[PDB]
RNA sequence: ACGGACCAAGGAGUCUAACACGUGCGCGAGUCGGGGGCUACGAAAGCCGCCGUGGCGCAAUGAAGGUGAAGGCCGGCGGCGCGCCGCCGGCCGAGGUGGGAUCCCGAGGCCUUCCAGUCCGCCGAGGGCGCACCACCGGCCCGUCUCGCCCGCCGCGCCGG
RNA sequence: CCCCGGCGCGCCGGGCCCGGGUCUUCCCGGAGUCGGGUUGCUUGGGAAUGCAGCCCAAAGCGGGUGGUAAACUCCAUCUAA
RNA sequence: UCAGUAACGGCGAGUGAACAGGGAAGAGCCCAGCGCCGAAUCCCCGCCCCGCGGCGGGGCGCGGGAAAUGUGGCGUACGGA
């Protein structure tokens, strides 16, 4: 029996909800447990970063988000082939690799190849045997100075380029933005209809000539 | 007249150049290999044809293409698979006609 | 605070604030939204109009990401860019108009609602309004489209 | 008419979610770390801002494709029959009427021996800017209906305004 | 003061004779399965989301998906049994 | 968080996700097929050495079986030989 004025409402409590009530009193204990597991992993891998391997500069799908840049699953095989790193060497030297990704854009391809070139320079590779170093190993001065990096290694920042104040030209003054938008809407709506009418008019012209 | 990159229209989207890379190797599944064609025509020679396929061959011999398409569509389901089976039966009917002629 | 609630003052009173003639029974008029067409017709007519029935097309798999188009007005267009840009645009004698990137600020469409100060702009947005274009061209400025 | 021998103890509008209204506090076109991470009581507390992602609010409307919230005046030119429409340069540039708490101006006077006579207050005829709010008249955006005239081209059209 | 496990060092017995780039020549896929009709249950899934019973029953530049059933046409994206 | 939203429902009562974004965590792979290698493979029993309270490693057996109706190595959609 509703009273004078109020919102219509649909409470979803018609099931037996009191059996399945997830209480959240485990929350600070789980924060302590995640903290101890993370410190245990950081003490387990002693020179390696506590976060993990590096993750790609990634454009977002689904037009709400495509201006933003994320950290992705892993590097692409074409990215590794251009940078010159084998995909099984990359997992051993601490590089996220996934074979599912493609490379349609050239700019993001070059950006991830450049990020590989920066990470190969920033990487300090320790030798397998300390008594007998190999050809592709770091120097003894870098062996002592190498340490962990707290947080995400090379944190991806959404950079925006800075433009300067320009003088407005007569073509920019004479450009019609809303009219161009409406003409583009009309052409994208009527692209197939004009082509069908052109084919039908060509058929009428062939029927008139022949 | 300048043409700004528009989010809507016939050529919408942000202007990004496209590279020409090697296509994926998972895309070529179902490609007709010569050895698989040999195995396939081999077993077509050994086992023979199905009864509904023989009935559709008879419907193509009596020149009823629409009724043959309706029968193959009722037997196999979709119209695309029906048209492919009708073209395959017409091809093997032309092959049998050429073998009977010369 | 149970000492501030109403159950403290009603101790001693028999019907407990729920009436002596008509008792506080469990569900006298049904549960929830019971009888909105039959015996609660007047309440839903006077307070929830249009509640019953269907209208419009059934868009099956709707996408709020596709429906995403945030708007910003020309009245608070200068809140997106810092104030020293406005100072330098008012100070420059040559006429170097500042570029306001609306997609960088986080809006797609620019609508023209309020007064714009008399200095040229270069508004780079995804969509534009006709009134917004008229205000920008009347003040001075350009409307650059971007995808 | 029903319940009731008597006495002691227990005993009945609680809790969660959602919504509405009122009040208190903080910030304010912003607000919020609730999820995550870092540093006995302490499972607390403090911190994060390139962890404000995200919710709500700042823009509504249409079933949807979509669209999306003041104008006036001067000069020049083109068209049509001093008047109207369209295109460029400067100015005024955010509606009005009535009721409106408060504020502003001050015709005059506020007494000790008569006149002249400066400053601080104080009250007020009458006239104003008018807070909020109310009632109305206007104006703008959106869907729909009617009457007609013009503008634009990367694609002259069953185009767009 | 005992017991246990782990990080390392030194020795013995073994397995193993192991990579990358360029060019040429070959090869490459899971069948009463997919899918279609019908029925029953289920799902927010609505001309049938998923599963199951019966009947039909595949193909290889093929097949599945692209939230309205269908035909034509280009695309996008995966490789089921 | 999307979101009590799209959607389902005598469209009534009521029911009701998914994508994406921010995080905790993050790890990838192996066969059949297709093919190359004298079955190059596996199990059990006899003897010797070590160790034997998770019955394991090596050598010696014209010892017994499994397996060509296919065991092992290279190799699996990220191509492979
Ligand atoms: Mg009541
Ligand atoms: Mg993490
Ligand atoms: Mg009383
Ligand atoms: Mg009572
Ligand atoms: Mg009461
Ligand atoms: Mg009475
Ligand atoms: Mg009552
Ligand atoms: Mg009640
Ligand atoms: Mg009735
Ligand atoms: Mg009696
Ligand atoms: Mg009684
Ligand atoms: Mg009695
Ligand atoms: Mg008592
Ligand atoms: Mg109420
Ligand atoms: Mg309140
Ligand atoms: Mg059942
Ligand atoms: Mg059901
Ligand atoms: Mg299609
Ligand atoms: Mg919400
Ligand atoms: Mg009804
Ligand atoms: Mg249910
Ligand atoms: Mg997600
Ligand atoms: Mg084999
Ligand atoms: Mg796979």
């Amino acid at each position: 029996a509703p009273s004078r004025n109020g919102m219509i409402l649909k409470p979803h409590f018609h099931k037996d909800w009191q059996r399945r009530v997830a209480t959240w009193f485990n929350q600070p204990a789980r924060k302590i447990r995640r903290r101890k597991a993370r410190q245990a992993r950081a003490r387990r891998i002693a020179p390696r970063p506590a976060a993990g391997p590096i993750r790609p500069i990634v454009r977002c799908p689904t037009v709400r988000y495509h201006t933003k840049v994320r950290a992705g699953r892993g590097f692409s095989l074409e990215e590794l082939r251009v940078a010159g790193i084998h995909k099984k060497v990359a997992r051993t030297i601490g590089i996220s690799v996934d074979p599912r990704r493609r490379n349609k854009s050239t700019e993001s391809l070059q950006a991830n190849v450049q990020r590989l070139k920066e990470y190969r320079s920033k990487l300090v590779l320790f030798p397998r045997k300390p008594s007998a170093p190999k050809k592709g190993d770091s120097s003894a001065e870098e062996l002592k100075l190498a340490t962990q990096l707290t947080g995400p290694v090379m944190p991806i920042r959404n950079v925006f380029k800075k433009e300067k104040a320009r003088v407005i030209t007569e073509e920019e003054k004479n450009f019609k933005a809303f009219a161009s938008l409406r003409m583009a809407r009309a052409n994208a709506r009527l692209f197939g209809i004009r082509a069908k009418r052109a084919k039908e008019a060509a058929e009428q012209d062939v029927e008139k000539k022949k | 007249a300048l043409r700004y990159p528009m989010a809507v229209g016939l050529n919408k989207g942000h202007k990004v150049t496209k590279n020409v890379s090697k296509p994926r190797h998972s895309r070529r599944r179902g490609r007709l290999t010569k050895h698989t064609k040999f195995v396939r025509d081999m077993i077509r020679e050994v086992c023979g044809f199905a009864p509904y396929e023989r009935r559709a061959m008879e419907l193509l011999k009596v020149s009823k293409d629409k009724r043959a398409l309706k029968f193959i569509k009722k037997r196999v389901g979709t119209h695309i698979r029906a048209k492919r089976k009708r073209e395959e039966l017409s091809s093997v009917l032309a092959a049998m006609r050429k073998a009977a002629a010369k | 605070p149970s000492r501030l609630r109403k159950t403290r003052k009603l101790r001693g009173h028999v019907s407990h604030g729920h009436g002596r003639i008509g008792k506080h029974r469990k569900h006298p008029g049904g549960r929830g939204n019971a009888g909105g067409m039959h015996h609660h017709r007047i309440n839903f007519d006077k307070y929830h109009p249009g509640y019953f029935g269907k209208v419009g097309m059934r868009h099956y798999h709707l996408k709020r990401n596709q429906s995403f188009c945030p708007t910003v007005n020309l009245d608070k267009l200068w809140t997106l860019v810092s104030e020293q840009t406005r100072v330098n645009a008012a100070k420059n004698k040559t006429g170097a108009a500042p570029i306001i990137d609306v997609v960088r600020s986080g809006y797609y469409k620019v609508l023209g609602k309020g007064k714009l100060p008399k200095q040229p702009v270069i508004v780079k947005a995804k969509f534009f309004s006709r009134r917004a274009e008229e205000k920008i061209k009347g003040v001075g400025g350009a409307c650059v489209l971007v995808a």
